């Protein structure tokens, strides 16, 4: 009886007779009603803040080091003849072996191999990532972490070897970076619109996946409750 | 040509030049191998973060410049013991310097000198955003075993 | 070697007693590798101005000896006296201008290499050299937060 | 808070005439490409500890239900007094 | 709300015509607007088969009823 | 609001929680045998709908707290079902909304986006005369307009995406026609 | 109006989704009658 | 729906923006900041004139 009022009251019981009785129940009531108006409110707020997780930690995930034993095997490539290339060649020998079968010819073409399904990850340059990022028609391509780089290096200019000039361009570039140029050149032309700050629009439908440990505990309870049944069972034969 | 460091497209049809704020860079056109032709180079602009870069650092180090755009190769690389691509012009001594989204790397370094770097960069993935969220025991979240 | 302390980088513990560094691990066992420093203890040269060892690890220590094994060289450490990356003064009414802190132990010949999280800008490039970045970084402001409601 | 600004990196001071500084160099640029300074950050800088955010969502704890057990509880203590008052009401009328 | 109280009194009519086929007019009405406002009034249950079919789907409607009702609610307060 | 049923709940969730009831009732029916099969079914389905319909309590002390546990699942997939409502409810699409002049779809324009003004206007002067904004004065000189009504009917269908203009006009008309907004 | 949060009042467009379904269920009802009538001479 | 709102509304907050945030560039008696001396970060600002 008692504890049929704390879930919303559903199963059916029989009234008691006492009158303290009546007012031990009138005050559980009030409890139950207060517990669950809590609880509700609660997981919402849960809800209106859950937080996304990236599918691959980064670049050594178990997804590309071994991708065969995983169902439809992850399908992932870069444009070859580049730096990307050249590392992944002299650290992953059979990485870069199952790499030869995705490759790519162009940045828009990888983009449009991303979006339509034909591919599921594409590595390349940071630089230029970020940059597609946040130009995409709507936010959804996003780069795995919250922005990640491996083996950090930068652009250059490459000059002639021996030359006079080196000193003179590379005091120059640390002029640039005192006045404060920089910022007023990546503002102007690397600029963004898309925030890759966990966003976290929307989820749908509550699928399977949610509702499994529901499910996990009704059938644990299940299998207790016939255990018990058989136990008690033979126990009374005794 | 990279799409936000350096971007080229055609003179204004009206007066057969350059726009403002532009820069002049000069391509070669192959014809067939079977039959070729004298010289024959089109006029290009060419804008950009590398280009406004090129500028500034031009005139305070004063010289002056022609800019043209490769056509072997993209960015370099080394087949045969050989270079080509913007690596290979520095090498063979006909180029001077090579602006654009050149990456410093132990290999490249034994062969041309690298200035300091003007921005940073390195290796990242991209994946598009799936649709949804997480949540395998989300109900289980409010509350505490305790109560 | 001349290094500043620097906790995420460079840290600085007293030697035991008996003269040598104590033993540590990290989280997975492997040994911490330190090396043997001298400085100026307790505040500054101020008053009590004498050197004595001191143990050194952390993120540029152990970068130092990469260096040393690959470039197969043999080093000796210390601290710097006035505690100061180094920036460029004029000293007692003179036409001269000189540098001072980890800058000025370089260029007065104390020292050989810098090994610290030292910035390389369009100033300090007109007096020495700089190797490519080993790390990459910005400017920031940190500040404090406080207690949520209840 | 906020974002970065004079963007320079960390590098290691010679003199302008070392044997030395074109192999410094070099050797920094291999140590980045077969990643030994990413092992380099996650033993000192990316172990981590108190974690980040701002709204932190909360599980309510154990402070909740003193605020409410306390009631039904001092309904116990608070139904005994009734019930003698009850049944003795029966027999005095 | 009277595009629901309509369908109120077409049930309770209903059902009233599956008793014909102690269950009287106006305990129709008050069993079925309990069920609205969650069960805490007391009533009294027609034994008909289909009429208990159509009493369950009249739960199963004023379950998703309360529920929206609470999500906006509260949706209103939030801005 | 899309449809009540569908929106939060997938089909397929509805069959296993739609099948879960009647193993539950024959669950309840091999206690019968051990040690009422149309009774039964009701109170199963009860639970769920939380409706005062059938009488019929477990006998069973092992049978008593199976429909205890089942209980409490009917409680947590109701809670989840109001609570992931509210959620859709209060979150919307970010969006893009043109932040200014200082956007990057109009200081770097492409040819996805068309914005104009008034041909021969103090607009045209403002962006003629200050050499930083030519990359824009290019742009919109292909495609200005001749009367401020021609722009305003252009936004309303989609042959323009952004007009330029005063303030005090363009208030006006958003008040007045609801697809726009400044 | 203004306002970008927007919070919109559900309306009658609910209905089909709900409406129609009770509405269906009380002529899904008299089917099963004439069939539940007849069962039980039947057997 | 009152407690829901309670849980997840929070009160404004300062969060100073950077360098380019109205108490920086005007300062005054009650907002104290400050750096470490002969420092390159001490070199970036007495070296912009604005
Ligand atoms: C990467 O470089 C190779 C050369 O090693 C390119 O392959 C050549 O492509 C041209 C252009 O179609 C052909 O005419 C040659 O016959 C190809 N040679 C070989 C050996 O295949 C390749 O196209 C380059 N890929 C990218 C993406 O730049
Ligand atoms: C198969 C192949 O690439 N052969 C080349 C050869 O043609 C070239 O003359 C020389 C360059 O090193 O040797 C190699
Ligand atoms: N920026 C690279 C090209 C892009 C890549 O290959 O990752 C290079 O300089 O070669």
């Amino acid at each position: 009886l008692l504890w049929g009022l704390v879930f919303n009251n559903s199963v059916p019981v029989q009234n008691p007779k006492g009158t303290t009785s009546k007012i031990m129940v009138s005050v559980w009531a009030f409890f139950a009603v207060i517990f669950l108006a809590s609880y509700t409110a609660n997981l919402a707020a849960f809800m209106i803040q859950e937080e996304y997780v990236d599918q691959v930690s980064g670049l050594s995930d178990k997804k590309f080091q071994r991708p065969n034993d995983f169902s439809p095997p992850f399908r992932f490539g870069t444009v070859p003849n580049g730096s990307t290339e050249r590392n992944i060649r002299n650290n992953y020998a059979e990485m870069h072996a199952y790499m030869g079968k995705f490759n790519q010819r162009g940045v828009d073409d990888a983009l449009l191999s991303l979006k339509t399904g034909k591919l599921d990850a594409f590595i390349y340059d940071a630089a230029v990532l970020n940059y597609m990022a946040g130009r995409d028609e709507g936010c959804k391509l996003v780069t795995i972490g919250s922005g990640k780089v491996f083996a950090s290096t930068g652009y250059g200019i490459a000059i002639q070897k021996d030359s006079g000039w080196k000193r003179q361009v590379d005091l120059a570039i640390l002029q640039l970076f005192g006045d404060g140029e920089m910022e007023e050149l990546e503002a102007l032309w690397l600029t963004g619109i898309c925030h890759n700050e966990k966003n976290e629009v929307m989820s749908s439908q509550l699928d399977i996946d949610n509702m499994a440990g529901v499910f996990y505990m009704l059938g644990a309870a299940m299998a207790l409750s016939l255990i018990t049944f058989i136990c008690e069972h033979l126990f009374y034969w005794q | 040509e990279e799409a936000p460091f350096v971007i080229v497209e055609s003179v204004d049809p009206l007066s057969g030049t350059c726009m403002r704020n532009t820069v002049p860079c000069q391509k070669r056109i192959i014809s067939e191998n079977k039959t070729d032709e004298e010289p024959g180079y089109i006029k290009k602009c060419c804008k950009g973060f590398c280009i406004d870069i090129l500028k500034k650092i031009s005139k305070s180090v004063k010289f002056t410049y022609d800019l043209y755009l490769v056509t072997n190769g993209k960015h370099g690389k080394k087949i045969n013991g050989t270079w080509n691509g913007m690596i290979g012009e520095v090498v063979m001594k006909r180029a001077y310097m090579a602006v654009g989204s050149l990456t410093i790397n132990e290999e490249r370094s034994e062969v041309v000198d690298f200035s300091v770097p003007f921005i940073e960069t390195g290796i990242s993935v991209m994946v598009s955003r799936s649709n949804g969220t997480v949540s395998p025991s989300a109900f289980l979240e409010p509350f505490s075993a305790d109560v | 070697i001349v290094t500043i302390h620097q906790e995420p980088f460079v840290y600085v513990k007293p030697t035991m007693s008996d003269g040598t560094c104590k033993e540590e691990f990290t989280v997975n066992g492997d040994p911490v590798k330190k090396v043997i420093c001298t400085g100026p203890n307790d505040t500054s040269p101020g008053s009590p101005r004498h050197t004595v060892p001191q143990c050194c690890y952390g993120f540029c220590i152990d970068l130092l000896i990469k260096l040393a094994r690959t470039m197969q060289f043999t080093y000796e450490v210390h601290l710097v006296a006035d505690g100061k990356f180094g920036t460029q003064e004029r000293v007692q009414n003179s036409n001269k201008k000189e540098w001072n802190g980890m800058m000025g132990e370089l260029l007065s010949g104390q020292a050989d290499m810098i090994v610290a999280p030292l910035t390389i800008n369009n100033e300090r490039a007109q007096y020495i050299e700089f190797s490519k970045p080993f790390k990459y970084q910005g400017l920031t402001i940190l500040v404090k937060k406080e207690i949520p409601r209840s | 808070t906020g974002e970065l600004f004079f963007r320079s990196g960390f590098g290691i001071g010679m003199r302008k005439d070392s044997p030395w500084k074109q192999q410094v160099s070099l050797s920094i640029l291999k140590s980045h490409e077969n990643g030994f300074m990413e092992d380099l950050d996650k033993t000192w800088v990316r172990y981590q500890e108190c974690d980040s955010r701002s709204n932190a969502p909360a599980t309510l704890t154990f402070e909740n239900m003193a605020g409410v057990f306390m009631l039904v509880a001092g309904g116990i203590v608070a139904g005994i007094f009734l019930i003698f008052i009850e049944i003795a009401y029966k027999r005095h009328k | 709300w009277v595009m629901m109280f309509v369908m109120l009194l077409i049930v309770s009519a209903v059902a009233v015509f599956v008793f014909e086929y102690s269950f009287t007019i106006g305990k129709a009405i008050w069993l079925l607007w309990g069920l609205v406002f969650n069960n805490s009034v007391p009533v009294q249950n027609p034994k008909g088969t289909t009429s208990k079919i159509m009493v369950s789907v009249w739960a199963f409607f004023a379950v998703i009823f309360l529920a929206s009702y609470t999500a906006n609610l509260a949706a209103f307060m939030i801005q | 609001t899309l449809d009540s049923f569908m929106q939060p709940f997938q089909s397929t969730l509805w069959l296993l929680v739609g099948l879960s009831v009647h193993v539950v009732a024959v669950m309840l029916y091999l206690l019968d045998r051990f040690s009422t099969l149309s009774s039964a079914m009701w109170f199963s389905w009860g639970v769920l709908l939380n409706s005062g319909i059938g009488e019929g309590a477990p006998r069973s002390f092992s049978a008593r707290i199976l429909g205890m546990v089942w209980a409490g699942f009917a409680m947590i997939i109701v809670a989840s079902y109001t609570a992931n409502l509210a959620a859709f409810l209060v979150l919307d699409r970010p969006e893009e909304r043109i932040t200014g002049i200082n956007d990057p779809r109009l200081r770097n324009p492409s040819d996805k986006f068309i914005y104009a003004t008034v041909k021969q206007s103090s607009v045209d002067i403002y962006f003629r005369r200050q050499v930083e904004l030519s990359t824009m004065y290019r742009h919109m000189e292909k495609h200005n307009y001749e009367s401020a009504a021609e722009a305003i009917q252009a936004v309303r269908d989609n042959k323009l995406h952004a007009f330029i203009w005063d303030s005090a006009v363009l208030e006006f008309e958003a008040s007045q026609k609801c697809d726009l907004v400044t």
